[PDB]
């Protein structure tokens, strides 16, 4: 469960990410397909190279998301109702993979927002994408 | 295994790390991002805030030994199993830490290095660090 | 998130466990305890062995618990929010550990009630136990 | 390590499990209870109902083959890293399983001995099969 400190530190931090989080979704997903090779089997047809445009826009997608999700942050499972539909019950997303792109994130944000990424807001972030992951993946079958 | 460019990679950055600092930073991160890790650590005193838990003088103390371990571990990094054997006995007959607590710190780590080193922790960087915060994780393991 | 199907199925179940609860509660801690022994150090001024009373008792309160989660189904993070609290900030019991009580439950479960123990009730019985473990840890600091 | 009572323990209820039935109820049951784990069985037809996954005969068959190899570990309990070498590398070279899989898989078989064997399968003989199916597992982990 968020906190309103957790809803603030979120909502705070991810705000800083603004303009840049397309950016950031793509360099989360190549920090993910580089250290965590067995994740580049959902995307079979997907061109997964330095500087690749799939992965590019694919990062966009993913980020808009996320931004949803923020604004939405009381109720994800709805907002996020379609993702779910499309990770559990098409794509059949085995769970140990979105806690790999979860790191993924942190570590970007770390990366790239030094200052606002103090051990607060990264307990927060922790919690946001747990959560996220939590929706979804709770369908399946 | 890792490769050649790998190991000369972890090799320079870890050059670079403040090995007073950083290793009290990774392990303050475990206990206010993973609390119910502070059941291993109610002899270190106060953890009942973000800035108690970052500011204890104790957590401090323990998180150099712990870089420490690391550092020994990268000098050793052919021969994890024999350089954490007497570390993962400590690790579970007297007090027993989850194997998954281990993963946890290692991932934790990474994150602070890149907290520190910004556009230089590039993603091949983290995937050589990946691979050997896996590889003590697997050899403290009991 | 339980279906109506699995609210139903976990509603029939339990149902049939009835006046044996307490039984399977003590069968239940007493499989953890022998199975996963490191499970015993948050119990270190219990007597652990074999036909305990102290061990019988603690199984009737892990029961009652779940009777009543069952009967809140819908409401469980605050029908277990005093359980909560004593899990998370008094006890700082590892996650891990509630993984290994809910095994333990199927397993006591499947032996005592083969007839109603099918695949779909598995299945629903499972994701209620681990609903239970999410609010249960579901705060900590 | 299984005491000598534990080894017998165990022998003695494998010697009572229907080597045509049990290995497809648990495999069955893995793809019921954990509905990712069909996207690994995607070529087993049809799978989208409980009653639909446990009357394929395509799981039925492969079941047989699972347990199978559980036995030939029971047998060679003192060396399942080479017992089960070969079919590492099957799971992670071809098609990766998650390592945490079979640990979802063991788990299930216990719950289908349990349901077979009812107040025959004792909180002790559980607790060598606990032991034995940890020790598949992480044999089976590359
Ligand atoms: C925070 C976690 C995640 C979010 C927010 C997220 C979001 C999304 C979004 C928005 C889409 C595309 C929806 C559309 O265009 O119709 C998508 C598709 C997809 N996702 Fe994710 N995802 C997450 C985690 C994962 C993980 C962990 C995996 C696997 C390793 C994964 C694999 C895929 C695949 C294979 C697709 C379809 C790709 C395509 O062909 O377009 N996702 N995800
Ligand atoms: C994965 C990397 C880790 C390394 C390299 C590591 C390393 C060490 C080292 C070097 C010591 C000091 C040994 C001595 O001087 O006798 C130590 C002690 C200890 N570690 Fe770890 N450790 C790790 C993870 C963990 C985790 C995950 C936990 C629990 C959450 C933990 C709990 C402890 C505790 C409780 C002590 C004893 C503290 C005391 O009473 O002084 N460690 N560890
Ligand atoms: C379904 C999961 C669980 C339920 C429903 C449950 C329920 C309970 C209940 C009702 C109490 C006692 C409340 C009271 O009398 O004030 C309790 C206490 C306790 N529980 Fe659990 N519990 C669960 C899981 C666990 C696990 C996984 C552990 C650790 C391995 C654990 C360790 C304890 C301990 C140490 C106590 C305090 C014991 C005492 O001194 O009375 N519990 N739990
Ligand atoms: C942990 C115990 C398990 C054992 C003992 C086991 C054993 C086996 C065996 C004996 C085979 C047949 C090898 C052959 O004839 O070439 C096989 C194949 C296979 N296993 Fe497993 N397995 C286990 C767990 C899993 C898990 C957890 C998954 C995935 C969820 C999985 C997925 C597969 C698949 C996809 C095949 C190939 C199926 C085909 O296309 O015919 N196995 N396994």
């Amino acid at each position: 469960v968020l906190s309103p400190a957790d809803k603030t530190n979120v909502k705070a931090a991810w705000g800083k990410v603004g303009a840049h989080a397309g950016e950031y979704g793509a360099e989360a997903l190549e920090r993910m397909f580089l250290s965590f090779p067995t994740t580049k089997t959902y995307f079979p047809h997907f061109d997964l190279s330095h500087g690749s445009a799939q992965v590019k826009g694919h990062g966009k997608k993913v980020a808009d998301a996320l931004t949803n999700a923020v604004a939405h942050v009381d109720d994800m499972p709805n907002a996020l109702s379609a993702l779910s539909d499309l990770h559990a019950h098409k794509l059949r997303v085995d769970p140990v993979n979105f806690k790999l792109l979860s790191h993924c994130l942190l570590v970007t944000l770390a990366a790239h927002l030094p200052a606002e990424f103090t051990p607060a807001v990264h307990a927060s972030l922790d919690k946001f994408l747990a959560s996220v992951s939590t929706v979804l993946t709770s369908k399946y079958r | 295994h890792l490769t050649p460019e790998e190991k000369s990679a972890v090799t320079a950055l870890w050059g670079k790390v403040n090995v007073d600092e950083v290793g009290g930073e990774a392990l303050g991160r475990l206990l206010v991002v993973y609390p119910w890790t502070q059941r291993f650590f109610e002899s270190f005193g106060d953890l009942s805030t973000p800035d108690a838990v970052m500011g204890n003088p104790k957590v401090k103390a323990h998180g150099k030994k712990v870089l420490g371990a690391f550092s020994d571990g990268l000098a050793h990094l052919d021969n994890l199993k024999g350089t954490f054997a007497t570390l993962s006995e400590l690790h579970c007959d007297k007090l027993h830490v989850d194997p998954e607590n281990f993963r946890l710190l290692g991932n934790v780590l990474v994150c602070v290095l890149a907290h520190h080193f910004g556009k230089e922790f590039t993603p091949p960087v983290q995937a050589a660090y990946q691979k050997v915060v896996a590889g003590v994780a697997n050899a403290l393991a009991h």
